[PDB]
């Protein structure tokens, strides 16, 4: 039923369209949803796939460490 | 300090082949995606095409699709830009540029390159042919039309630079021809007409001429 | 999926509150910066942090520049900068210039050279000498006909002492047909004022 | 049991590490594994995750079809 990535109790669903972070939340928001927590991803296999999407706190999850403000990333919706 | 030097630019014919280099320092080249932009004479900047950090995605504007292929090599840090089938609408100056934002985004150009200038004509190089702009307590003009000449740039100046009140040397111009032209102009006493001479000092580096017009009242 | 920046060109005092608007056709996805560029200069990406006088904000279909305090190091031309589907667009650009009072053109025309004849072609130029404002409309006429399609203009930048413009206007005909008229006429128009110069062959 | 994309029995799991077509499809062979058939994720939502991917013909998987340098790959069918 998760056409995406299950991890626990999580289903993750990919937006290849890119979009600022403000657009990227609200479009969550719009589907009852969240943009993935860096901390419950950051240590597992999902980093792969959520690399250089949005964060739920504003910036990308990055593995290895601008202007977040209008920069266009693809992001997953999550909840 | 980010530095971007560009090179490859210069005249070329129609249908030919030139290919554009952008070495970088200062950053993570490999972190960042890269792009090319270009700006007529005499136009505003249009963007061409982007290539991912990773090299994997290459995105172009429509009018050089097919035609210009965009690649970078991380581990020279240096980015390319390959064009073919080159038109006279593609006589431009280059700018290649880097987004600010890391990996797989989109975002505004925080680093620029100094432009490197691509001429796509027929023409072969010329020096200008000079001819006198003459003058007829008022203050009188008179200048020189410096006609017909290719490539650009020409430099002018009056009585090897003594004369630099009052000059307007005005941007060249293409005409239908396929040569540029560009006319000088002093404004000087009429009284000075008689007494003063007035002399234009053409320089065409690309030629490796140069004239000196004496400018007679008639 | 027209992009147009309103005003195309503005004058401005140093010290003035400036603003540039920057529209698009349909909802962008994302506007991205603003740029500034001088002339013979690469363009520089305008950050809102330094107090910066610089500020955006946009809202869909609109894109605006603020400029809160302007010095004469800000007088150049505008970019905004907009992503939409996997692409990057640069607006048309707007000029801001220094604003002082209008200067009536002094007009000269200069017919072609006996030298220049001799080559089989002949040059009627026209020089527009420090006015102000930039806008200007040139004519030619040939005999009080209209001409249109056979001559050039070029524009000198803003003067860094008096801030003027400077014009020149070229009438390209052949030797045959400049012997074949008699009055040449150059018609500068601004605002309520045209003047005309003129000399007969 | 799938740490990666499931879609009808099938289970995908992504490689990071670029790697040239020939060393891809070897990685997957070492694990009873190929690279994906573009017949089965063109259509799919999996083709978001797959594209610009090593496919197993040798060629990168696109959207539309119609320059090998190295890239990361999904393993399947283990």
């Amino acid at each position: 039923s998760c056409n995406g990535l299950y991890y626990q109790g999580s289903c993750y669903i990919l937006h290849s369209d890119y979009k600022s972070f403000e657009d990227a939340k609200a479009n969550c928001a719009a589907e009852s949803s969240t943009l993935p927590n860096k901390s419950d991803v950051l240590t597992t296999w999902l980093i792969d796939y959520v690399e250089d999407t949005w964060g739920s706190d504003g910036n990308p999850i990055t593995k290895t460490t601008s202007d977040v403000s209008q920069e266009v990333r693809k992001y997953f919706c999550t909840g | 300090q980010v530095q971007l030097v560009e090179s490859g630019g210069g005249v070329v014919q129609p249908g030919r082949s030139l290919r554009l280099s952008c070495a970088a320092s200062g950053f993570t080249f490999s972190r960042h995606g890269m792009h090319w932009v270009r700006q007529a004479p005499g136009k505003g900047l249009e963007w061409v095409t982007v290539i991912s950090y990773d090299g994997i995605k290459k995105y172009y504007t429509d009018s050089v699709k097919g035609r210009f292929t965009i690649s970078r090599d991380n581990s020279k840090n240096t980015l390319y830009l390959q064009m073919n089938s080159l038109r006279p609408d593609d006589t431009a100056v280059y700018y290649c540029a880097r987004q600010d934002c890391g990996g797989d985004c989109f975002s505004r150009f925080d680093s620029w390159g100094q432009g490197t200038l691509v001429t796509v004509s027929s023409a072969s190089t010329k020096g200008p042919s000079v001819f006198p702009l003459a003058p007829s307590g008022g203050t009188a003009a008179l200048g020189c039309l410096v006609k017909d000449y290719f490539p650009e740039p020409v430099t002018v100046s009056w009585n090897s630079g003594a004369l630099t009140s009052g000059v307007h040397t005005f941007p060249a111009v293409l005409q239908s021809s396929g040569l540029y032209s560009l006319s000088s102009v002093v404004t000087v006493p009429s009284s000075s007409l008689g007494t003063q001479t007035y002399i234009c000092n053409v320089n065409h580096k690309p030629s490796n001429t140069k004239v000196d017009k004496k400018v007679e009242p008639k | 999926i027209q992009m147009t920046q309103s005003p195309s060109t503005l004058s401005a005092s140093v010290g003035d509150r400036v603003t540039i608007t920057c529209r698009a056709s349909q909802s962008i996805s994302s506007w991205l910066a603003w740029y500034q560029q001088k002339p013979g200069k690469a363009p520089k990406l305008l950050m809102y942090k330094a107090p910066s006088r610089f500020s955006g904000s946009g809202s869909g279909t609109e894109f605006t520049l603020t400029i809160s305090s302007l010095q004469p190091d800000d007088f150049a031309t505008y970019y905004c900068q907009q992503y939409n589907s996997y692409s990057l667009t640069f607006g048309p650009g707007t000029k801001v210039d220094l604003k002082r009072t209008v200067a009536a053109p002094s007009v000269f025309i200069f017919p072609p050279s006996d030298e220049q004849l001799k080559s089989g072609t002949a040059s009627v130029v026209c020089l527009l000498n420090n006015f102000y404002p930039r806008e200007a409309k040139v004519q030619w006429k040939v005999d009080n006909a209209l001409q249109s399609g056979n001559s050039q203009e070029s524009v000198t930048e803003q003067d860094s002492k008096d801030s003027t413009y400077s014009l020149s206007s070229t009438l390209t005909l052949s030797k045959a047909d400049y012997e074949k008229h008699k009055v040449y006429a150059c018609e500068v128009t601004q605002g309520t004022t045209s003047v005309t110069k003129s000399f007969n062959r």
